[PDB]
RNA sequence: UAGCGGAAAGGCUUUGGGUGCUUGCCGGCGAAUUGCAAUGUCAUUUUGCGCAAGGAUAAAUCAUUUGUAUACGACUUAAA
RNA sequence: CGCUCAAGCGUGUUACCUAUACUCCACCGUCAGGGUUAAUAUGAUGCCCUGACGAGUAGGCAGGCGUGGAGGUCAGUGACGAAGCCUAGGCUGUAAAGCUGGGUAGAACGGCCUCUAGUGCAGAUCUUGGUGGUAGUAGCAAAUAUUCAAAUGAGAACUU
RNA sequence: ACGUGAAAUUGUUGAAAGGGAAGGGCAUUUGAUCAGACAUGGGCCAGCAUCAGUUUUA
């Protein structure tokens, strides 16, 4: 309930028309934002079921000349996109001007890595569905259908996280003193009184 | 204290398809139809001219200034609003002379009686 | 020393409206961290200023500001109802605007 | 007399040519052309349109009109080589020169400011269609005019000032600041 | 034919009283306020007197901060819960007619210089009162640093829960 | 001075020098009159104007020509 | 669109959104019920007070706006510029319309009380006259065939 | 191709907008432009206080 520059979320465990439920409503208000890692969105229903709710807009497009039709994009971040550009009136320049506000990936690119993100509860698979359903992980899923890199996303989502391990234990150890010391130095009177003062 | 003015509808009212074909002008003109959408008053269409759209009794044919306007053409036609100066206020005619309209203009200022236009064309 | 901030943020939302019908005399302001009505009634008849910038300079500066004020809330969520002296643009949905802290007790 | 013009009328020369039995249409694509472009610069330019060199590009009037190579010069696909449209604009100009000459004023300067060609009153003349009908063959004749000026520098410049307003407090914010 | 009379409104005898203010619970002399509008906007400043066209006479010591002896409308100011006594200050000389004025014809400009043109009396009349409210601020601990600086808000701080 | 970072790396730590301020704790001068509020103007883009330092010194079309192409454009070749 | 201890199905309990409807106030018109020149300037058709009501094709009645002529009247306006025409100037009337600034132009024309009619147009495959898009497009292809120099001329695929 | 020289319809210059038409109604903003009593000796736009009429929220 604050308003920032950007605001950078990230996906998995997230199912998906909730997620987009809210993505959305912001925009609306001169918000921003930047989902990632889509290639973990959840879905509810038993993963063969959705690959249907597929194969079906994929056998819809115009009848004289296709190319014209309705483009059926494969690729995730896409997909959490459509979700999305359809709960806009993404026909008059508000809704445009709402649309260049966002943003989403596949993955983490560079411009952020660096950058705390954050869910949003509300829709998270586990504080939902109920224990002993099934969910469909979007990625696995794009892939039987078009999508050739779910084998490369992969491979480099990790040329990341063993680093993010380093920064890490690096934000122990001085963190680790940071604290220690603060244990005995004049860790009193003024603390006598700051211990009050709360 | 003088009653404000407030004029309910300024905008004017236009007669149906004026802008779309030339030969159709502007002057106000009933739709006598049985197709027709403005008589019948639909949703997001043009206004029509009604009793309840009038002006108010206390302030009618008054302008800014609070004065009814009375068309002279010449001085002695200046002789009805000679203790009328606040209530109401004059206007010269196009067809007068132009030497004829420094006439009127002189023996106008002296009694108080303000005129709309002149100005007097210079 | 950094922040110099007499004002709370906020946002125009839109116009009271219908389904399909609205009406611009009245508008919807959102305020950061109001969530409740109960919360929101600290707010109510507070001055309120949205701010925008010209090229061409009126009367010695290039920023222009229309006047006005809270009257009442607006669901179960915190939203207000805001009147002006003058009404907004309409492209002022999902723009700044300052919420003061004077009439204030 | 001359349709809107804009120029100072001492450093000017001008020539006119009334009921000329030229096509409207093609008479103002070469009249286009050649508009706002140096007086001798023009004159070599439509002696190359006249031998195939370079070419008139039909802007407004051009439907159906077939592509060229030669277009490429202005961004356009579209052009021709009106030959009795640049003869009869062609003879204007020198008669236009002539009159520069008469008064005293410079030939390099010289350009052509404005140019025009309106309709006139057309020719009728009729044809035999079949099953004993009676159709029309009109003519399409041109009302010619341009003017050349004197070109030169120092155009503007302008123009605007302000006498300037503001209130008591906002004059007192320009006091301070002037002491810090 | 008709020509209106140019006789006139004389209006109907009304019966609206004049009745004296009821000020609000928080306000009493010698309470510390925060300025919320004008050119001394989040200056924290002390209450002295309630004058006679329902305005605040107020002073916050010229010598700590630099802001004179002074009118302020009640509506535009917070109150907070500090207080300082004021049994060794006077208060009384003060009225609407000291704070009168010549508003100049009218004029401007060309350097409408200005640093000129202030009474000896308001001089020394702001020695007297910050002599006395110094010598009752020196007793407490960290109060002259308190009324030196500004009010502004945080990221974080939400108005309708704090106290003030 | 060092290194790290190719996924859209255009950014992150880092040795050292020099130069201000320091509310960690006490001092001494200044602010008024914008007159009882009036966003009271402190951002960030492009941009072309003249300055005054540093730096480099071309191509494409048309016309001509060709047939691996060709309705007309286009395409493919040649030519100091 | 998307939704699965629902954003589904059955049932309960509260808050909240919102119509030209309902309550209250401002102004307009219509209709009814009253009061008043007892010298007491200006419209007794006046000048005030109180209460209710307002959708509407076919249809009926009422009150007004404009056009061409006729009788009266402002000792009306005008070559120092009448009528007409043009104007992202202005003012009044709910409106039909009226008044007026700037330009163009060069002989007649207005208000108020009445009379009178060949008296108001967007439609009729309407009548007569003028001009568009279509379009520099359709096309100017049947009777076998033209070519080279010289002359005249401003100019020659086409004349001698 | 001759008093006045309207409209359809065209040319030039100036201003504005243009992602499968334009053209309207209600309400603002910006850009342009325009009426209206601060002149005599040398009205427009707000703020606070105490009241009345109608309501809302503890």
């Amino acid at each position: 309930s604050s308003f920032e520059p950007v605001v950078v979320i990230d996906g998995k465990g997230h199912l998906l028309g909730r997620l987009a439920s809210t993505v959305a409503k912001q925009l609306l208000n001169g918000q921003k934002i930047v989902v990632v890692r889509a290639e973990a969105l959840n879905i509810s229903g038993e993963f063969f079921r959705n690959k249907l709710k597929y194969h079906d807009y994929l056998r819809k497009a115009t009848a004289f000349n296709k190319t014209r039709g309705p483009f059926h994009f494969r690729a995730p971040s896409r997909i959490f996109y459509k979700a999305v550009r359809g709960m806009i009136s993404h026909k008059t320049a508000r809704g445009k001007a709402a649309l260049e506000r966002l943003k989403v990936f596949e993955g983490v690119p560079p411009p952020y890595d660096k950058k705390k993100r954050v869910v949003v509860p509300q829709a998270l698979r586990v504080l939902r569905l109920k224990p002993g359903r099934k969910y469909t992980t979007l990625g696995k899923l794009s892939t039987s259908v078009g999508w050739k890199y779910e084998d490369v996303v992969a491979k480099l989502e990790e040329k990341r996280k063993a680093r993010s391990a380093e920064y890490y234990l690096k934000k122990k150890a001085y963190n680790a003193v940071v604290a220690n010391k603060s244990a005995t130095v004049g860790t009193e009177v003024s603390e006598k009184l700051a211990a009050l003062g709360y | 204290l003088h009653p404000k003015i407030v004029k309910k509808h300024t905008k004017k009212f236009k007669r149906h398809h004026s802008d779309r074909y030339h030969r159709v002008s502007e002057n106000w003109r009933k739709q006598k139809g049985i197709d027709s959408v403005v008589r019948r008053r639909f949703r997001g269409n043009i206004s029509e001219p009604t009793i309840g759209y009038g002006s108010n009794k206390k302030t009618k044919f008054m302008g800014p200034d609070g004065r009814k306007v009375v068309l002279v053409s010449n001085v002695k036609g200046l002789t009805p609003l000679l203790m009328h100066t606040k209530t109401f206020a004059a206007e010269i005619a196009h067809n007068v002379s132009s030497k004829n309209r420094i006439a009127i203009l002189a023996e106008a200022k002296k009694n108080g009686i303000k005129v709309t236009n002149a100005k007097a064309r210079l | 020393a950094e922040s110099h901030r007499l004002y709370v943020k906020g946002k125009h939302l839109s116009y009271q409206r219908s389904k399909s019908v609205n009406n611009p005399n009245v508008s919807l302001v959102k305020i950061e961290g109001v969530a409740n009505p109960e919360d929101a009634k600290f707010y109510l008849g507070k001055r309120v200023a949205y701010v925008y910038r010209c090229s061409k300079e009126v009367r010695g500066s290039k920023i222009r500001v229309i006047w006005g004020k809270i009257n009442r809330t607006h669901g179960n969520s915190g939203v207000v109802r805001a009147t002006f002296r003058s009404n907004l643009p309409a492209k002022t949905f999902g723009a700044s605007v300052r919420i003061f802290l004077y009439p204030s007790n | 007399r001359y349709g809107a013009t804009s120029t100072n009328p001492a450093k000017s020369a001008s020539a006119r040519g009334s009921y000329l039995r030229v096509s409207y249409k093609n008479t103002r694509e070469t009249a286009q052309a050649i508009s706002g472009w140096n007086l001798q610069k023009a004159q070599k330019y439509l002696d190359q349109v006249l031998d195939h060199q370079r070419a008139i590009p039909f802007r407004r009037f051009n439907s159906s009109i077939g592509r060229t190579a030669q277009g490429k010069e202005f961004g356009v696909t579209k052009a021709r080589w009106p030959a009795k449209s640049v003869k009869f604009v062609q003879g204007l100009l020198q008669n236009a020169a002539s009159n520069a000459e008469a008064k005293g004023l410079d030939a390099t300067r010289l350009y052509v400011s404005h140019i025009q060609v309106n309709q006139a009153p057309k020719q009728r003349r009729r044809t035999f269609r079949a099953h004993g009908r009676i159709n029309k063959y009109e003519s399409s004749p041109s009302h010619i005019e341009l003017v050349v000026t004197e070109k030169e520098e120092a155009v503007e410049k302008a123009s605007e000032k302000k006498v300037a307003r503001l209130s008591s407090r906002q004059r007192g914010r320009l006091a301070t600041q002037k002491r810090i | 034919k008709w020509y209106p009379a140019e006789e006139v409104p004389a209006p109907k005898q009304t019966r609206k009283a004049a009745r004296p203010q009821k000020l609000r619970a928080s306000l009493v002399p010698g309470t510390v306020l925060i300025l919320l509008a004008g050119r001394f906007r989040g200056k924290r400043v002390v209450y002295l007197k309630h004058l006679e066209d329902n305005t605040l006479l107020v002073s916050g010591p010229f010598k700590v901060n630099g802001v004179p002896l002074r009118r302020v409308n009640a509506r535009y100011v917070i109150a907070t819960s500090t207080r300082v006594s004021l049994e060794g200050v006077n208060t009384e000389k003060f009225n609407v007619a000291y704070f009168s004025r010549e508003k100049l014809s009218r004029k401007q400009r060309a350097e409408a210089q200005p640093k000129k043109e202030i009474k000896a009396e308001r001089i020394e009349d702001q020695k007297n009162i910050d002599k006395a409210l110094l010598a009752e601020i020196k007793k407490t601990p960290l109060l002259k640093q308190y009324l030196a600086a500004t009010f502004s808000l945080k990221n974080g701080d939400r108005p309708h829960l704090l106290k003030f």
